[PDB]
């Protein structure tokens, strides 16, 4: 009875716990219970939970994952209940989902840095095995450079894992190049924190020696010195809009576009000149 | 019923505070709208409201036509400051 | 069928999202579904969700809250299903709960600071309206000073709200005293972050000018410069042990002590000399 | 079956890694124990294991008596490094 399942990689995540709160609030508002399950991004786990959720007779599901394959897609379509993706990327774009335009956001961030005089701009992404990184965020980075008539050099792309440590190492990696970047854009705020501190551990001054821009605008953006300039992602809203869109599907009300892109923007603080 | 405000909250019209305002507008039969940048949405619609992406510093207008329109605008005005969103 | 409800103040919290993950894992391990609900620490909301959870025929409940009144206590006892408290304080100590000894932990932290030469030691707590702050953490602070033959002066106690901002203001408040403290112990890591940055915004050097010790040892402890010395609270474990203890109650297996206190310790980093 | 290790992980024997190890020990009929500081607990017991509060640098001993005791210790040894807990 009136219950929806929520598959999420890790509820203890600063990002996913916020998305989850947004989902729950709208779920409470509309009288829906929430069965929460963690997947750790394990495909077998995700597909299994999907069938497991059905066993509990859920009325719908909100799915969050960093690797949506054609197999996930088919499973989502054949599921007897409505499914909505939140903060996730599905290249095929067939499953209703709510997120922002990651490609544009990164593009905007890079363009900004370019308009400021940067030629050697670096991008610290999340695992390239995830479409959101390799197919969206990296593409916005590529497009911005190409549009500014700048070459795309792999050396200016470091691969992190969303972890604070990866950001620390990401920075030390990039500063090891013969030609270091003068600006660094991180696919995440937590990695951006590591970059800033690693830069400072090596004696560099932010924003002086290096312009740094994060991505998401989580509270972590304010808990750093200098405070992080970041791309804003209405994380709570994505969860809310996702659950709300799901309730429309479950109550068969009119759906104007199943693929929703909430607006983004850039909050400039002190990590950029 | 109608009144314009200027968002003060740093997070603009988003997250929990946005949900609260929407839940307030829903407690009335009157049509409650939210005008911003020439785009008008149902203030009782989570998707409509959050889709506007209202940042700090913006100016919005809350409408309301119906029986309880006056009560609506009164409750919303309260939520706007109650939730420290704007004035 | 095999489902337990989980009442939590705020899932987006860095602390509560970790407790929640621990609960879910053991819940998955033992085949229990999890109905998650946020209360925001609102008493009427908490008691209401309690009866609401029962309406869903849950087999047990894990409760987390900062203000457990005699009314909560009675409601927990009369509930037809087993209830276990996690990371919460219940002065009456009648309801099975899993946590650490907050009183001792604070005491140990203060004693440490004293053994180092500090005479003017400050405590930044959470809302004093919460027993864990006024009845436990503040008591450990009081006992440590009294035992070291030091007077208890209210001026050296600032009240925060767990927020990073409250820590910022907490520090500015304490440094406004005619006689400033030489060491500051925060009831939380996020408030400890604010204290450090506010101290640095005013030109002070940590640990040089001020010894700072946090509480919890969340990832936030490592994401600061200098890295925060903190009291360790096995947060994930509390969630795990809570859910595990609940399953024992729901399956009527032998229960050796309903009031569990997991061990704590202190991790010294660079925020202390 | 038996073997001593020294915890390397900074977080010691706690959280997810602790749950994993316990879930590994549970996949066997043999009694699997965990000795530490003179206190022995059921390695299949979440409450027993996490109650020891094993920090980084400690030395623990994993026992196992029964039919699959050998397989048990073998799987656990794997989990210890698989989960980067100790060696």
């Amino acid at each position: 009875t009136t219950t929806v399942g929520v598959i999420i990689p890790d509820i203890s995540s600063i990002f996913y716990s916020e998305l989850a709160r947004g989902i729950e609030d709208i779920a409470t508002m509309y009288k829906y219970n929430i069965i929460l399950s963690n997947s750790d991004q394990n495909m077998e786990k995700e597909l299994h939970l999907l069938n497991t959720m059905l066993g509990k007779q859920v009325d719908g599901i909100v799915f969050m994952g960093g690797n949506i394959t054609d197999e996930h897609v088919a499973e989502f379509k054949r599921s007897p209940v409505p499914i909505v993706l939140a903060a996730s990327v599905e290249e095929q774009e067939e499953t209703p989902s709510v997120a922002i335009d990651y490609e544009q956001a990164i593009y905007d961030a890079v363009k900004l840095l370019v308009d400021k005089g940067h030629t050697d701009i670096a991008f610290v992404s999340g695992p390239m095995a995830e479409p959101i990184n390799r197919s969206k965020k990296l593409q916005g980075y590529k497009r911005a450079l190409e549009e500014a008539n700048l070459p795309f050099n792999e050396q200016f792309v470091a691969e992190g894992d969303y972890t604070y440590d990866s950001g620390l190492e990401a920075l030390q990696h990039l500063m090891s190049l013969d030609k270091k970047p003068t600006a660094i854009l991180s696919a995440t705020d937590e990695m951006a924190l590591g970059i800033i501190h690693a830069a400072q551990d090596q004696g560099l001054s932010i924003p002086e020696d290096l312009d740094i821009i994060g991505f998401d605008n989580t509270r972590l953006s304010l808990m750093v010195r200098p405070q992080l300039s970041t791309v804003v992602q209405p994380t709570y809203d994505i969860g809310a809009v996702a659950m709300r869109l799901l309730t429309k599907l479950m109550n068969k009300e009119p759906v104007e576009e199943h693929i929703v892109e909430l607006p983004h923007r850039i909050e400039l603080r002190k990590s950029t000149k | 019923a109608q009144k314009t405000f200027k968002v003060t909250a740093d997070s603009g019209i988003h997250a929990r505070p946005a949900t609260v305002l929407v839940q307030t507008a829903s407690k009335y039969d009157a049509d409650v709208n939210l005008e911003y940048n020439g785009k008008t949405v149902n203030l009782k619609s989570i998707m409509g409201v959050m889709s506007l992406g209202i940042a700090k510093g913006a100016e919005i207008t809350i409408s309301a036509s119906g029986a309880d329109e006056n009560d609506a605008l009164n409750a919303l005005e309260e939520t706007m400051k109650s939730e420290g969103l704007g004035e």
